[PDB]
RNA sequence: GGACGCGACCGAAAUGGUGAAGGACGGGUCCAGUGCGAAACACGCACUGUUGAGUAGAGUGUGAGCUCCGUAACUGGUCGCGUC
């Protein structure tokens, strides 16, 4: 049987200086024989914990890893700016080798509305027989939002794709992009197109929307 | 001093083979076990294959068994992998890892390339079509107007898009690009911008797309209405 | 009485043959685990384990001991005989 690890929470929001722990079990005994790996957005992973307690050389004291039977765990005593990514456990005890499905640990910060703005298609997509329209969620906080798209009051589904940026660096909100695609045909069947934003950081629901002719 | 860089990563057909370069330097691979990990877009690490010091013994995960073959050329201090019938499944960024020393990091991967992205689909290379997102008429929410790009129909990844050369930076945002339908990706990028100055500032997106020898600048500017 | 001499019997270091014993007679080897050799497997070393292992050996030891049948050094013992 392959061994599972099986990491949790899958993600994690606390703030700097926060004391927090990610845990990974394992199906069956893998000693200790576990490694813990610190990954950012865009870059390779890079080794903090082996043998499920050493310290590798260079990182710094406040990650610790412990074994506890089949269960271990990596914990950070204290958060700094730095230190917030995805973190990935693994066994090598035997053949084949188990990642865990990683925990994402980001930063915590006072609840902001999101901005919210829509676009029409372009004059020059639209003779190329396709219409995209574009929604907007700019810079907010949590990341959990809704976007809902309505054509002539009419909910569309399945017919959009959405897309949120990493936590930025210095306001660590988020931001998205949501995307309707219709062909040229059915754009020009409805006139009110609009995107219905609901967020935490919102008094109330928020519509953007436009008349297909007027811009 | 220590560093691995992986090459020969790019787009190939379903079914198709194709053969990954692990190229060591400020170390002898001869020493080492050296792994490969790859990780699918959005997704987890997943390990690959591994080959084992002095025996040349190999391993490999369920999912690549009978279709990928890991190697090692010491003469030229490079590791290999051999992918073949490769499947859509199979798109991933690829990594080589080194296994340390076992008596300062036990089994542990202590140094990783930078990766190479392999792309497993049907559909062909194709620049993307670069679309206005015009600011609005209105001049409010936010205190500012917002503005942007939409680059839509490339492929394979990946793409770059910059604002006036690398000038404009700020209140800046690229998505990450989403896998359409119909094979290909598509993305928007967008900066808010103080909507007093729309009709006066010039606003250049810039976008390459290296797999396909597309690089287009499209300035934005207020629909004319 | 005792000494010398011969013989027999017993004893006996040593030694050839023999056949039971498995880990409380051992060594070798294998196996498991742990650590080390730039080393997860394979290779080598060290440590640990016999409620890990055939007394048909699966040994370029079936080696020691023992069971049982012989040869036997001689410092021994006993008895008989010869002589002093
Ligand atoms: C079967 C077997 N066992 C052996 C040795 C051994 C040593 C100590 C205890 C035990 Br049980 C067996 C051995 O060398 N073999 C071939
Ligand atoms: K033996
Ligand atoms: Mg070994």
């Amino acid at each position: 049987s392959d061994i599972q690890m099986t990491q949790s929470p899958s993600s994690l929001s606390a703030s700097v200086g926060d004391r927090v722990t990610i845990t990974c079990r394992a199906s069956q005994s893998v000693s200790s024989a576990v490694a813990w790996y610190q990954q950012k957005p865009g870059k390779a992973p890079k080794l903090l914990i082996y043998s499920a307690s050493s310290l590798y050389s260079g990182v710094p004291s406040r990650f610790s890893g412990s074994r506890s039977g089949t269960d271990f765990t990596l914990t950070i005593s204290s958060l700094q700016p730095e230190d917030f990514a995805t973190y990935y456990c693994q066994q090598s005890y035997s053949f084949p080798s188990t990642f865990g499905q990683g925990t994402k640990v980001e930063i915590k910060r006072t609840v902001a509305a999101p901005s919210v703005f829509i676009f029409p298609p372009s004059d020059e997509q639209l003779k190329s027989g396709t219409a995209s329209v574009v929604c907007l969620l700019n810079n907010f906080y949590p990341r959990e939002a809704k976007v809902q798209w309505k054509v002539d009051n009419a909910l569309q589904s399945g017919n959009s794709q959405e897309s949120v940026t990493e936590q930025d660096s210095k306001d660590s909100t988020y931001s998205l992009s949501s995307t309707l695609t219709l062909s040229k045909a059915d754009y020009e069947k409805h006139k009110v197109y609009a995107c219905e934003v609901t967020h935490q950081g919102l008094s109330s629901p928020v519509t953007k929307s436009f008349n297909r002719g007027e811009c | 001093e220590v560093q691995l860089v992986e090459s020969g990563g790019g787009l190939v057909q379903p079914g198709g083979s194709l053969r990954l370069s692990c190229a060591a330097s400020g170390f002898y691979i001869s020493y080492s076990s050296i792994h490969w990990v790859r990780q699918a877009p959005g997704k987890g690490l997943e390990w690959v294959a591994s080959i084992s010091p002095y025996s040349g013994s190999t391993y490999y995960a369920d999912s690549v068994k009978g279709r990928f073959t890991i190697s090692a050329d010491t003469s030229k201090n490079t590791a290999y992998l051999q992918m073949n019938s490769l499947r859509a499944e199979d798109t991933a960024v690829y990594y080589c890892a080194r296994q340390g020393y076992r008596r300062r990091s036990g089994r542990g991967f202590d140094y990783w390339g930078q990766g190479t992205l392999v792309t497993v689909s049907s559909a062909s290379t194709k620049g993307p079509s670069v679309f206005p997102l015009a600011p609005s008429s209105k001049s409010t929410s936010g205190g500012t107007a917002a503005l942007g790009c939409l680059v839509k129909d490339y492929f394979p990844e990946p793409v770059t898009v910059s604002w006036n050369s690398g000038a404009l930076t700020s209140g800046v945002h690229t998505f990450p690009a989403v896998l359409q339908s119909s094979g290909l990706y598509s993305l928007s990028s967008v900066v808010t911008v103080p909507s007093s100055s729309l009709g006066t500032q010039t606003y250049i997106c810039n976008v390459n797309h290296k797999p396909s020898n597309t690089k287009v600048d499209k300035k934005v500017e207020p629909k004319s209405c």
